[PDB]
This record gives structure tokens, C-alpha cells and sequence, in this order.
RNA sequence: GUAAAGCGCACGCAGGCGGUUUGUUAAGUCAGAUGUGAAAUCCCCGGGCUCAACCUGGGAACUGCAUCUGAUACUGGCAAGCUUGAGUCUCGUAGAGGGGGGUAGAAUUCCAGGUGUAGCGGUGAAAUGCGUAGAGAUCUGGAGGAAUACCGGUGGCGAAGGCGGCCCCCUGGACGAAGACUGACGCUCAGGUGCGAAAGCGUGGGGAGCAAACAGGAUUAGAUACCCUGGUAGUCCACGCCGUAAACGAUGUCGACUUGGAGGUUGUGCCCUUGAGGCGUGGCUUCCGGAGCUAACGCGUUAAGUCGACCGCCUGGGGAGUAC
RNA sequence: UAACCGUAGGGGAACCUGCGGUUGGAUCA
């Protein structure tokens, strides 16, 4: 009866016989995810966030999905952690060596308009310079202020955030993700099974998510 | 299988087989040999080796390599089968002793005096 | 199950415990309870009840520390067309002693070491780590 | 199958009390029934196999229930084997 | 599953295994003890040959068999039960499940006759072939055999193999629901019995179309083929035999667990049942896919995931599923 | 001439042909 009424099914048919013990019961096209067996993973995940929240780790919002892009910030960008609503870049996790080079350009890129250094060069250059700042405060400008690997990864859709996933599990760095009936689960240690869409569902539990960040380091 | 599967039928065993007509479970075995060939190697290989048909004291019969850089022997001389087969020479899996019975050794040799037929050189 | 009634009591268990669940719940039986009772002390297991005076239904509370859960290995041993019959010096010590190993004998269910404690053997029922 | 008219009848024959539909007494002699009465079937068409699983079916089912009864009551076993001609 | 390996499928004797409770027994089992388990080896501690090898004291062990006194949780035996396993009854439901007998319509071929006339048929072309003894085309009547368009589906039924027109007769299984009844009567199953596509075999029928063989024509370097014109066994029926298939999900049967999504088919409860309809709750079945599993592909509640009971099977390739 | 399995017949030889099954068949058949 509670908030947890927004998420029940989704996914037609197609389904993925590994996420069975999470499934309330097929009808009407659908099926369902088992709420019962998805209270535990509630809170159970949540848990170790709240925890590693409170060493002062750091935690990576994944969402290149467009009704999540956007809807994904304040959750993470506001509550002041990493997110990457785009285009996850290959290697941002692994080969996360050279990429950082990248972050670097995209940085001094944004002291150019900070002061005068700004009206530097034809109008035009500005421009043409300017255009990498869309990109790169775009696909980095939320992981800019990642000095480091992280700590632990939490992901919303197992199924299209894929790469991220998996540079992770090469890396070591834990993966709570919100998978879905057509989602597979054996890649994240921690399952959420729910709604990989529903523009409600995405909100409230992200948001959900950074709640118990926010205080997780008291 | 299951403990009852096994109860019945267990594990069977492999008689080894051991690739020797010259068998009777011994070191070496005396021959008499039947002649002195020079056949061909396989494809790898090239260069004509020297063997022997040997007409064991068992009766067996079976070609022996004659080992070494200087053949010695007969078609009647007296050798002493080892054992030790030959890739390039099929059929030939055994080797004449060198340095016994009626047959000669490698000569000149100054290296690995045990093997072949050479005893404590000119000093 | 309908041939092996203690086997599938740890299996409902573990395979509970992988699915991160709550509580399993199965048909109970003097030797299940039992078993459950004993894990319950191991703190293996939160509690344990049961439903029905007549039609029977054991309850146990799964387990767990952090992201992982406790019981992660439970396995059996002395079952049926394969039997398991140890003397006080051969039963087996589970995870070098760490990890229990419930046994029965003529006082009634016991561990490893509780057994051994004793002085006196029965039949090995399964393996807790 | 069988009509109501015996099956329903039989039963109130073998029953140790009143529509025991279950008591071996009964349902045993409830398959002879229509065991037999499909022996006059069988004789004819004979290719027909696919009834004749169902045939040996009750049969061996039937059999099934008579261990039983010895394995209960032996009295009721030969109590019951002659009111069915049975064993032949 | 694809590497070697699930019997083609069932039923089932022996055998192995066996839901839940109480009493009882004390066989398994566990505890203690008494025998015996030769000595010597081995091992531990310790002695003597200057050390060692060696020799040597005592113990340890000899994992076993028996007997006695107990212990009674679990297994087993006996007694009385219990109901969720399994089964019976009732009433419904869907089905190309099987065996027998009917019957209908479309088409082919053939026989006869009418009209009509120099082509038809075939191929990449061609040719063989059929045509002036009149084909082909066309129309009327007749004979006969095989198979049942559309519905037909990612559909349904069956143990497997397999099973499609409509009708009747005899018959098997599956499933649901209120229920009522029996009371563990169950699971598996070497050997055994039975069922088995097609091709093939025997006797006797039948024979339209198709078509191994065989015969022509063509292709080609050749063409004992593909192509074309013919065409016999056979394909069809009865009854008996043969038992094989890439008899394939290449995945044994039975049972319990373990996220989800979309769909198909069939039963039932319910909802202004006002509706196509909406919400559940069972059976069978497609596709996607999570955890996990996997060498990878992939499998994924119909598992190749987690487990339990029984059975079949594998142990490098060739030789060889061959020889005897 | 998609291949292979079974079974049958035929042919210098691989193999050809018929009947049934299989996907361990390519291209939107």
C-alpha cells in the first residue's frame, strides 16, 4: 500500500528466464515483480549504501536513458556524488588512465569563459571550442570530480547501461542495479527488481537512493 | 556412475600393454641376426640408418637398430637386444647392445663412453 | 520431498538464502524441527515456528550479515542408498571447525563438537558453513 | 469409459458401508468391470493399441491394489478374489 | 545439448529408494567392556654396537570378527493410525489419440461420343514423344484410384513412432471444479513383454498420380547423373515379418525449491457480467531474459540453475559398430 | 543437383536415383 505501488510489471513476454524467483506472477500480457521478494532488496541494498556512504566513498549514477538523463542529477549531481547520463564512454572504468587525460581539457575548457581567457582568438574559435564543452561537460562533465575509481557502482537499467556493468565486475567495484524482467541480473550483486522504466518508478527510488547517501556519512 | 551401478559393473582396470615382442621381462635378450639393412627414415626425416632382423633365443624374430657412428656386424654376428624403439624406423623398436656378445662398439668415441662401445680412451 | 524429506529442508534453505529471501517455509517433521533447533543456537538461523495441529508447516528466518547472507554453504551427506554412520572419533569438523555439522545420536540431534563433547557418535545428517 | 448406472452400482456392492468410492473392496472390483467388458472389445479391431495401453493400465493398476490388501488384511484379499473370479 | 556418452518409446517382475504420528522392538547404528586379531614389519618414546645401516625394551596400532551390558535420535521390523503423495467416485471441457464402417466434393488419368483443325507437349534452348488413322483445345456421359484446398495457427492430441474432409459405431488418455471416498496402496526399474517412420519381405488383392530399375532424347571432354519423354517394383488394402532413422529437444523418468516480461491454447471462480470485455485461479505450450550454470555457443521455473531417488551410457583417433 | 541418417535399387570409382526423417541448410527462397 505503500510508495512501492508504481512499479509493479513491465517488460512484455520476452522476458528472461533467469529473473523467475522475482516475478509476482504473469497477467494481462506482462508479468509482474514479486514485491515480497523485492522488500528485502528495498532496504538490503539501500543498507550498504547507507554504509559506504558513511566511509566517504563514491557512487556513480548510470542512466544513458533519456526519460533518466535529465531525471538523474538532482539525485546525484544535487546530492554531490558521479553520474553519467550519457554515453557511457569505453574504458571509463578501466581504462580509466587515458580517459581522465580527457577530463583535463574539458576542465581548463571551462576556465575560458570563467574570465577574459574567454575572448581569446576569432569569435569563431570560441565557438569551435566551445562545442567540446557540450560534448565533454556532457559525457564527463558529471565525473569530472572522480580523482579515482569509485567505490561502488549503482546502475538503473542492467540492460542498457551493459558496458558500464561490466568494466566494473573487471574492476571490483560492487554494482547495485535496478534490473527488470528482460534485464540480466547475474551482473549485478546486488538486484533490484523493478521497473526499469515508468518515469515514477526511475524518480522515487533514485531519488530514494541518494536520501540514504546524503545522511549515509551522518 | 552410482554406488549401485558400481556394486554391479565397477571400475575396470586396462591391461597394459607393454610394445616389446622380446617380453619374458628382461633387461636384453641374446639374438643371432638375420642380415644388415639400411632402410629409409620416415617423411620428416631423411639419411639411410642401419638395423637387423634378430632371431631372438625366445625364437621371436624382430629388427634391432644398430646405433652409433660406425656399424660393425654380421649376417651371422651374435648381438644383444636392449629395447628403446625408434620413431623414424617403424617397426624397429629395439636397439643392439654396443659392446657386446659377438658384436663390435662405436670407435673413436670419446664422449658418453658408456653408451656405445668405447672403454677409458688412449689416455 | 516425497523420498527424502530432510534433503530438501536444506535445500529450501539455501536456495532461500541465494534468492537474498526473508523466510522459507515447508512441511515440518520431529527431525526437521529438530535440525532447525540447532542451527537456531549456531545462529545460523533468526527463529524458527510452525502452523497446524494436525497439518503441520515448519517456518524458519533466513540469515544474513552484510551484503552477503550468513548460511552461504549447506550441504548434505548421509542419505538414503548412502548412509553415514561415524564413531566420537570420526566425526568430520566443518571449515577446519568453524562451519557445524549436525549429527544424531542416541541422546538426539547434536553438532560436531557437541557430540564429541559427549563422548558418542551417530549418524552425520549434513554439512553448515 | 463405464455408465453411471453400474459404476454407481458396483460401488454399493463391495463397499464396506455407503459410496466408498475409494475403498479398495471397491474400486479393485470396479476395474474388473471394465476390464472384461473390454476383452470382448480388444477381440475385435485388435490393431487398436493406443486402448489397449489403458487396457494394461487398469490392469496392472488393478494388481497393484490386490499386493495391498494381502499387505492389510489377508482375509479381505481371498475374501474378494472369489467373489470376482479372479486369478484364474 | 554440440567434445566419447540418455536405450526409439512404454509397462513392469526381481532389486534400490520411501509422506506424517504415537507406542513398541533393539537388527542397523552409537557407548562401555571381554575375547581374539602370532611374532616380526610400520609408528612413538628410549636403549647397545665409536655413527649409521643394524640390533633392541615398552607402548601405539592391527581400522576386523564375535560376545555381553547398555543408549533409542535416525534407518529397519511389528501394532494402531493421519492426509498433503498416489488412486476411486460425480459432473463438465477441448482434442488430426486409436480400431472399424460409411459417405462427399475438387482435381488427375483413362474409355466413349460431339464440335473443331495443324499443331500440341517440353526446355536454357532443344530433341525423344503425341498429332491429318484428326492431337491439343473444348463439351457430354462413364470407369477408377489416391489424397482431403480453404479452416490451419508461432494450433491441438499421443509414451514414442505418429495423427488432418463430413458421418456413425467400439475405445484410451489429459484437464478443471464444488466436492465425497481409500489410506503411502508410491518413485525408479537389469532381465522380461509390448508398441516402432520410411524403405524392404511373404501370400493374396488393387493400381489414378507419382516413381528406384530400365529405355529413349539432351547436356558434357566424358555424363552409367542433374534436365526432358516414357516407365516396373513400390507407394494403397488385408494379414503376417523386419525392427532401423539426424527414431533429435542430438537434453532418461519422478519429486521439491529458485527474480521477471510479452504471447498462444483450454478449464473454472468472480466483476454495473451492462462490452469486444475486466480481475483473479489451474493444465499444456511459444518467444525474450536475471541470478546461477557453461569451455564457448548458449540453457535460464517446460533449466543445461539448487537438490534428492532409480536406471541407461562414456573413457583417444583409425582399424570398427567391423571380424569371430 | 543443399548435405546427412535410415532403407532400396543401379553404376569404372568416388557416387546416382527413389521413400521417409533431420538442420548438423546459404540467400528475404
Amino acid at each position: 500500500m505503500l510508495k512501492a505501488g508504481v512499479h509493479f510489471g513491465h517488460q512484455t513476454r520476452y522476458w528472461n528466464p533467469k529473473m523467475k524467483p522475482f516475478i509476482f506472477g504473469a497477467r494481462n500480457k506482462v508479468h509482474i515483480i514479486n514485491l515480497e521478494k523485492t522488500v528485502p532488496m528495498f532496504n538490503e541494498a539501500l543498507a550498504e549504501l547507507n554504509k559506504i556512504a558513511s566511509r566517504k566513498g563514491k557512487i556513480l549514477f548510470v542512466g544513458t536513458k533519456r526519460a533518466a538523463s535529465e531525471a538523474v542529477k538532482d539525485a546525484a549531481l544535487s546530492c554531490d556524488q558521479f553520474f553519467v547520463n550519457h554515453r557511457w564512454l569505453g574504458g571509463m572504468l578501466t581504462n580509466w588512465k587515458t580517459v581522465r587525460q580527457s577530463i583535463k581539457r574539458l576542465k581548463d575548457l571551462e576556465t575560458q569563459s570563467q574570465d577574459g581567457t574567454f575572448d581569446k582568438l576569432t569569435k569563431k574559435e570560441a565557438l569551435m571550442r566551445t562545442r567540446e564543452l557540450e560534448k565533454l561537460e556532457n559525457s564527463l562533465g558529471g565525473i569530472k570530480d572522480m580523482g579515482g575509481l569509485p567505490d561502488a557502482l549503482f546502475v538503473i537499467d542492467a540492460d542498457h547501461e551493459h558496458i558500464a556493468i561490466k568494466e566494473a565486475n573487471n574492476l571490483g567495484i560492487p554494482v547495485f542495479a535496478i534490473v527488470d524482467t528482460n534485464s540480466d541480473p547475474d551482473g549485478v550483486d546486488f538486484v533490484i527488481p523493478g521497473n526499469d522504466d515508468a518515469i515514477r518508478a526511475v524518480t522515487l527510488y533514485l531519488g530514494a537512493v541518494a536520501a540514504t547517501v546524503r545522511e549515509g556519512r551522518s | 556412475a552410482t554406488v549401485n551401478q558400481l556394486v554391479r559393473k565397477p571400475r575396470a582396470r586396462k591391461v597394459a600393454k607393454s610394445n616389446v615382442p622380446a617380453l619374458e621381462a628382461c633387461p636384453q635378450k641374446r639374438g643371432v641376426c638375420t642380415r644388415v639393412y639400411t632402410t629409409t627414415p620416415k617423411k620428416p626425416n631423411s639419411a639411410l640408418r642401419k638395423v637387423c632382423r634378430v632371431r631372438l633365443t625366445n625364437g621371436f624374430e624382430v629388427t634391432s637398430y644398430i646405433g652409433g657412428e660406425g656399424h660393425n656386424l654380421q649376417e651371422h654376428s651374435v648381438i644383444l637386444i636392449r629395447g628403446g624403439r625408434v620413431k623414424d624406423l617403424p617397426g624397429v623398436r629395439y636397439h643392439t647392445v654396443r659392446g657386446a656378445l659377438d658384436c663390435s662398439g662405436v670407435k673413436d668415441r670419446k664422449q658418453a663412453r658408456s653408451k656405445y662401445g668405447v672403454k677409458r680412451p688412449k689416455a | 520431498s516425497m523420498q527424502d524429506p530432510i534433503a530438501d529442508m536444506l535445500t529450501r534453505i539455501r536456495n532461500g538464502q541465494a534468492a537474498n529471501k526473508a523466510a522459507v517455509t515447508m512441511p515440518s517433521s520431529k527431525l526437521k524441527v529438530a535440525i532447525a533447533n540447532v542451527l537456531k543456537e549456531e545462529g545460523f538461523i533468526e527463529d524458527f515456528k510452525v502452523e497446524g495441529d494436525t497439518k503441520p508447516e515448519l517456518e524458519l528466518t533466513l540469515k544474513y550479515f552484510q551484503g552477503k547472507a550468513v548460511v552461504e554453504s549447506i550441504q548434505r551427506v548421509s542419505r538414503p542408498g548412502l548412509r553415514i554412520y561415524k564413531r566420537k572419533d570420526e566425526l568430520p569438523k566443518v571449515m577446519a571447525g568453524l562451519g557445524i555439522a549436525v549429527v544424531s545420536t542416541s541422546k538426539g540431534v547434536m553438532t560436531d563438537r557437541a557430540a564429541r563433547q559427549a563422548g558418542l557418535g551417530g549418524e552425520i545428517i549434513c554439512y553448515v558453513a | 469409459s463405464l455408465s453411471t448406472e453400474a459404476t454407481a452400482k458396483i460401488v454399493s456392492e463391495f463397499g464396506r458401508d455407503a459410496n466408498d468410492t475409494g475403498s479398495t473392496e471397491v474400486q479393485v472390483a470396479l476395474l474388473t468391470a471394465q476390464i472384461n467388458h473390454l476383452q470382448g472389445h480388444f477381440a475385435e479391431h485388435k490393431k487398436d493399441h493406443h486402448s489397449r495401453r489403458g487396457l494394461l493400465r487398469m490392469v496392472s493398476q488393478r494388481r497393484k491394489l490386490l499386493d495391498y490388501l494381502k499387505r492389510k488384511d489377508v482375509a479381505r484379499y481371498t475374501r474378494l478374489i472369489e467373489r470376482l473370479g479372479l486369478r484364474r
